[PDB]
């Protein structure tokens, strides 16, 4: 009756330092739909993050896309912090340029 | 187009 | 060659925080085109694809009226379910609904759908014959008997085989450029030593539409699933999708593993080999 989110953190296009891009955090497969999803830049929460409209899969589990325009650099670290009732502590998933 | 839906459980 | 229309709705009760929240969205195939959010200020069905913006104001008023009525109906159904399950009014609960239709490449009706879940689990669903229901438990069976006595199934067929089909067809024409196009997957593969004994190979598919795709690893020509990992297909955010599949291999043996990519926009399946 309660399902933990699957959590993927990725860029819209292959990462290239200095070139603008989109940073994505995709959460799926979860229930209930109460959830907090934030993007972190070197541990600080990014202020203008958008998200898609609440939808769900054939098994009734929810999925959402959170995303922000950004420009990766050699020194900046990105992560997605997911807060959900099935997680005793928020999951913090760092960005891997090849997942 | 949406459906007009009024049925109760 | 077939296509689909689906509407998805979620009602979440908020005891002590006001009326239940209602969010609905609409898709043609894997492309969203409308939404409604009961907590939004506009209180309107709003466009989410360019080809729908060309609908005139009678469309948006009618569609707004229909989705608002649904939000009230499921407001009520949340209350009744609480009764059927003998649950306290202090807890929060979810009611999800899905409805729509498929048409053939023909253009003609293939399938209609109408289904509920309560707290993430099946409640009642209209069977494919559109004459009968499948209920998941004793609570849903009360609703099932109620809906048979009132011939709800028959009364839904006008929408499912008429309105639903008519709208889907019109959308497919107003948006041929988007919805009837196929985007083939751009593929590549990556390679990471993780020991002096082992390395990971990762097979990528990028920029493809529709979302349906298959990625499989073969070792020496035989399908392999041991030591593999396949992620859920995911939105790039521009309307296309992404997926990858990875396998851990003994160092030095990369060349006997092949990744195979099948997608509607691929005349021929792709084979990748490092």
């Amino acid at each position: 009756i309660q399902r933990t989110p699957k959590i993927q953190v990725y860029s819209r296009h292959p990462a290239e330092n200095g070139k603008s891009n989109f940073l994505n955090c995709y959460v799926s497969g979860f229930h209930p739909s109460d959830i907090e999803v934030d993007l972190l830049k070197n541990g600080e929460r990014i202020e203008k993050v958008e998200h898609s409209d609440l939808s769900f899969s054939k098994d009734w589990s929810f999925y959402l896309l959170y995303y922000t325009e950004f420009t990766p650099t050699e020194k900046d670290e990105y992560a997605c912090r997911v807060n959900h009732v099935t997680l005793s502590q928020p999951k913090i998933v760092k960005w891997d340029r090849d997942m | 187009n949406y459906d007009y839906w009024y049925r109760s459980f | 060659g077939s296509h689909s229309m689906r509407y998805f709705s979620t009602s979440v009760s908020r005891p002590g925080r006001g009326e239940p929240r209602f969010i609905a969205v609409g898709y043609v195939d894997d492309t969203q085109f409308v939404r409604f959010d009961s907590d939004a200020a506009s209180q309107r069905m709003e466009p989410r694809a360019p080809w729908i913006e060309q609908e005139g104001p009678e469309y948006w008023d009618e569609e707004t009226g229909k989705v608002k009525a649904h939000s009230q109906t499921d407001r009520e159904n949340l209350r009744i379910a609480l009764r059927y399950y003998n649950q306290s009014e202090a807890g929060s609960h979810t009611l999800q609904m899905m409805f729509g239709c498929d048409v053939g490449s023909d253009g003609r009706f293939l399938r209609g759908y109408h289904q509920y879940a309560y707290d993430g689990k099946d409640y009642i669903a209209l069977k494919e014959d559109l004459r009968s229901w499948t209920a998941a438990d004793m609570a849903a069976q009360i609703t099932k008997r109620k809906w048979e006595a009132a011939h709800v199934a028959e009364q839904q067929r006008a929408y499912l085989e008429g309105t639903c089909v008519d709208g889907l067809r019109r959308y497919l024409e107003n948006g041929k450029e988007t919805l009837q196009r196929t985007d083939p997957p751009k593929t590549h593969m990556t390679h990471h030593p993780i020991s002096d004994h082992e390395a990971t190979l990762r097979c990528w598919a990028l920029g493809f539409y529709p979302a349906e795709i298959t990625l499989t690893w073969q070792r020496d020509g035989e399908d392999q699933t041991q030591d593999t990992e396949l992620v859920e297909t995911r939105p790039a955010g521009d309307g296309t999708f992404q997926k990858w599949a990875a396998v851990v291999v003994p160092s030095g043996e990369e060349q006997r593993y092949t990744c195979h990519v099948q997608h509607e926009g691929l005349p021929k399946p792709l084979t990748l080999r490092w």
